[PDB]
């Protein structure tokens, strides 16, 4: 899992911030 | 994400070139790391990032795929190969990993020689009952040993443990003990011990009465 | 080189609780995600726990969500579990790992590992205890004043009531403290003293109840 | 710094005005704190700044003092009052602690009744002898209990329980728990319980034979 | 209102290591410098060791200087006490305690404590193993192989080494991996198989050599 | 005890950097 308001970037490999 | 390694068990010879295959559940770019693990030791890192062999690691391994599916390739076996080998994923702070895969030297199908020992005057005096089955010489390493007392089938009283393959003829060897209480012992006539393995077609079965 | 090395470990009964620590050689923890992982006996890794750099956001596996906890020390470079309500399936080699590699980057593998502590969990989470009786001499000190009673050995967890025939003895009742055990396990004694005379007529019977185990046990306390 | 608690057990009455004091090995200023401890309990903070009475304790505790003597004193004692009082200097990052009072209910001077009881035939049929050594209603609470084996003084394989003072005659009671192994407990005779206390004149000694 | 709550307390053997940790309830460690204190079956209490605000500075006491470590958790609030090589009077109940009072000021007494865990380490750092002879079937499986044995039981720690004859008898053997019992013991047995034919002359002695407790046990191996 | 280069002020308690 990620923390909050981050997903989970597969091409990067991190938890990148996300909003939506 | 789930990991899937496939096989669980391979079976090979020395100089052989072989490979294990690990499917992601779903697309996974190339974040993949591959692991060598030697019985009671640590996990040593082989290859990661799908493809990049760790510096100090033999070139005879390498790993590719992309995606879903990834596989290890070991390229001429050496007697310091045989062991356990994970497949990770690795991605944001978590990761998961495979069901493992281990490697054992091939040879022929062997049956168990199976015996049954009686606990020793000695040990009963003292209060404690162990009563041990032995499983010598098999292969394959899967075999299922099952206690019976008076034709009650046993349970979570018993412990097991198994040898590595031998040097001369890479057979395996396995060990179970029974412990029960002095009191306990006194009980029951017939303590029987089943053995099911690959190399007998019918489960065999040893037994002893108290005397 | 790069080193790791947990203590910690040993065996823990279910429910029972067991914290590891985890300290390092050749390098600081401070610049890496730091991991707990474990090895079943089935041969299988399984990814446990792990925090980020300066603790700003903790992982755990769903199996352990809500039981274990996960910490770190930067300063003195050391990583901590907590492990909690303790299930037979958190038996296990711990391992902690770091994510790291040769050419550090935005996401690593876990280069180096310690070399793992063994973590036990029995199933039984309770035993009920065994009680003997502690026989009055029949000659001692004439005609005055005997002591008898019962000895609760082995059982886990605390506590017990020790009552007296039925709970109408009250008198001259001595319920010793819990003792414990090197198996693990603890150990009490109960007393009364009673008149001399009262023991070739009186029957005695002690009333040991362990409400952990669901253990009620009534034991006749006799001269030999 | 090192704390001097004295005394070691305060022996009083139900309304009786008490103190106890704490003795420095160099000046502390008034950085002292007293607390208060029941048994198996976490220890309450009473008094601190050597006088300043913490809100919630009753104001029947009031403690004085500066430099190396300290007094602690309660005006009128209650039955809950009963427990051990711990002083403490505090400074810096740093604690240290006294050696304790235990402030017990007074009655004369109670010597012990003297019990030995062997092991049960079960007990030792199961493989453990457990030999019990009961000291029975006696007062002060320091009484010393020596196993003895054949002659043999035994060491580390026993271990004793304490009751709290008995809200009847306030008297306490000892149990002591030799515990041997069957075989262990075959090679001697003579099994005997040694007794010390302080209303006994000479020592006390109990014993039975094997069978 | 305030409170601290410990875990992780147990038996240990001498030399052995166990890790504390104590978590909080109603206010934020942060703010605190965190203690450890013990109490000695004697009665009284022992400073341990305390943990300055943020870390900056860990102190012990002489005792347990060089063997304990102090950790501070200050976003999950939790301290942790990792103990090494312990001895037999390091046995005590455990308590944390925060610095602090009412009106917060520069130095404050213990005004918060968990309730205790209890820690207790045993003398005995090292047990000697027992040997039970596993004896033939001399009536079983004809005149062609029969196996015996050793059972090594109830020793602590490893290893444990068996040979046969003094080392002459090298074929055949089978030294298996030592087994953990619930008694925190290993246990672990060595068999040979050997001609039947061989058990009414030839004698077969195991050689147990257990190095940490000192202990060289010969056992007989006959049939009944 | 205080921290290195810090010594022990009885009339305050605290450590003070000497």
């Amino acid at each position: 899992a990620c923390p909050p308001s981050h997903v989970l970037d597969m091409r990067s490999g991190t938890c990148l911030a996300a909003e939506g | 994400v789930v990991m899937t390694q496939s096989p669980s068990t391979l079976s090979a010879s020395v100089g052989d070139t072989i490979t294990i295959t690990c499917r992601a559940s779903q697309s996974i770019e190339t974040w993949l790391a591959w692991y060598q693990q030697k019985p009671g030791k640590a996990p040593k890192l082989l290859i990661y990032k799908a493809s990049t062999l760790k510096t100090g690691v033999p070139s005879r391994f390498s790993g590719s795929g992309s995606g879903t599916e990834f596989t290890l390739t070991i390229s001429g076996l050496q007697f310091d190969d045989f062991a356990t080998y994970h497949c990770q994923h690795y991605a944001g702070y978590s990761a998961t990993f495979g069901q493992g895969t281990r490697v054992e030297i091939k040879r022929t199908v062997a049956a168990p020689s199976v015996f049954i020992f009686p606990p020793s005057d000695e040990q009963l005096k003292s209060g404690t009952a162990s009563v041990v089955c032995l499983l010598n010489n098999f292969y394959p390493r899967e075999a299922k040993v099952q206690w019976k007392v008076d034709n009650a089938l046993q349970s979570g009283n018993s412990q097991e443990s198994v040898t590595e393959q031998d040097s001369k003829d890479s057979t395996y060897s396995l060990s179970s003990t029974l412990t029960l209480s002095k009191a306990d012992y006194e009980k029951h006539k017939v303590y029987a011990c089943e053995v099911t393995h690959q190399g007998l077609s019918s489960p065999v079965t040893k037994s002893f009465n108290r005397g | 080189e790069v080193q790791l090395v947990e203590s910690g470990g040993g065996l823990v009964k279910a429910g029972g609780s067991l914290i590891l620590s985890c300290g390092v050689s050749n390098f600081r923890i401070s610049a890496h995600t730091m991991n707990w992982v474990r090895r079943v006996p089935g041969g299988g890794l399984e990814w446990v726990a792990s925090i980020s750099t300066s603790s700003t956001y903790r992982d755990y596996a769903d199996a352990v969500k809500g039981r274990f906890t996960v910490s770190r020390d930067d300063l003195e470079d050391f990583v901590y579990l907590q492990m909690h309500k303790m299930r037979v399936e958190d038996t296990a080699i711990y391992y902690c790992a770091r994510k790291g590699s040769d050419r550090l980057s935005d996401n690593d593998p876990f280069d180096a590992w310690g070399p793992g502590t063994v973590v036990t969990v029995s199933p039984a989470s309770t035993k009920g205890p065994s009680v003997f009786p502690l026989a009055p001499s029949s000659k001692s000190t004439s005609g005055g004043t005997a002591a008898l009673g019962c000895l609760v050995k082995d059982y886990f967890p605390e506590p017990v009531t020790v009552s007296w025939n039925s709970g109408a003895l009250t008198s001259g009742v001595h319920t010793f403290p819990a003792v414990l055990q090197s198996s693990g396990l603890y150990s009490l004694s109960s007393v009364v003293t009673v008149p001399s005379s009262s023991l070739g007529t009186q029957t005695y019977i002690c009333n040991v109840n362990h409400k952990p185990s669901n253990t009620k046990v009534d034991k006749k306390v006799e001269p030999k």
